[PDB]
């Protein structure tokens, strides 16, 4: 119950989403944050990540398409998609890193599912 | 009142340790920072005032207690320090030590329901105290003292690098 997300569901191809995570406790108690993105027993593919100091990165598939970004007032990361292929139907889960010294430590959400219509 | 000149003399310590600039994980709960400490001690007097004395601490477990991240460190090492003495009476001292200390620390870190890990760092530290010794008997002795300890750790291995602070009492025997 560290990361919770919200707000998936039906998009059309060439639509537009908005994804959300809230963590437990506090934004920038991270480095860095992100989103995967799995399909049913396949990988967890790396969406985008984005780090203390708000640098942002992303997936060859995604970039373009898709951008990562956060509120500190309101206590959450989004995902935005936009021109969604069908190729990206999944849940999608948000990650948060705790950096300790030389030591990383990750929390993983449940996920959110995502489906597209032709 | 401080021992005789070229005498020996093994001791132990209980005491109230404080660790302190405690950074390590932002966990949500409590932190534990008064803890138990203790230690074995061996020395050799050269004369009223001067002495060199080893010892081991064991400075204590400070548990970072909370439900998003939680995790603990701990600290023990080695020390060696000359201890100056001077004889505010002809049966009390007030005395200084100084020296190093080698010293290891472990942390640990848990997301409940979720991931860990442990990590352990080696390394060297100043050793400064301050206290007051009471001969009971020509054998027995008291002491009551401040050990401060800096930089227990490093920030870019196990993720802290507190500083310790412990109030003991310690009883020594000499073998004159």
């Amino acid at each position: 119950r560290q990361l919770v997300e919200s707000g998936g569901g039906l998009v059309h191809t060439g639509g537009s989403l908005k994804l959300s995570c809230v963590p437990n406790g506090s934004i920038f108690n991270f480095n860095p944050m992100g989103w995967y993105r799995q399909v049913s027993g396949q990988q967890r593919e790396l969406v985008a990540t984005l780090t203390r100091d708000g640098v942002e990165n992303y997936a060859s598939s995604v970039k373009g398409r898709f951008t990562i970004s956060r509120d500190s007032a309101k206590n959450t990361l989004y995902l935005q998609m936009t021109d969604v292929k069908p190729g990206d139907a999944a849940v999608y889960i948000c990650h948060a890193n705790y950096r300790i010294g030389r030591n990383d430590l990750p929390v993983w959400g449940k996920g959110t599912p995502v489906t597209v219509s032709a | 009142s401080a021992p005789k000149d070229n005498t020996w003399y093994t001791g132990a310590k209980l005491g109230w340790s404080q660790y302190h600039d405690t950074g390590f994980i932002p966990n949500n709960g409590p932190t534990h920072e008064n803890q138990l400490g203790a230690g074995a001690f061996g020395g050799y007097q050269v004369n009223p005032y001067v002495g060199f004395e080893m010892g081991y601490d064991w400075l204590g477990r400070m548990p970072y207690k909370g439900d998003n991240i939680n995790g603990a460190y701990k600290a023990q090492g080695v020390q060696l320090t000359a201890k100056l003495g001077y004889p505010i009476t002809d049966d009390l001292d007030i005395y200084t030590r100084l020296g190093g200390m080698v010293w290891r620390a472990d942390t640990k870190a848990n997301v409940p329901g979720g991931a860990s890990f442990k990590d352990h760092d080696t390394g060297v530290s100043p050793v400064f105290a301050g206290g007051v010794e009471y001969a009971i008997t020509p054998e027995i002795a008291t002491r009551l003292e401040y050990q401060w300890t800096n930089n227990i750790g490093d920030a870019h291995t196990i993720g802290t690098r507190p500083d310790n602070g412990m109030l003991s009492l310690g009883v020594s025997y000499r073998f004159a």
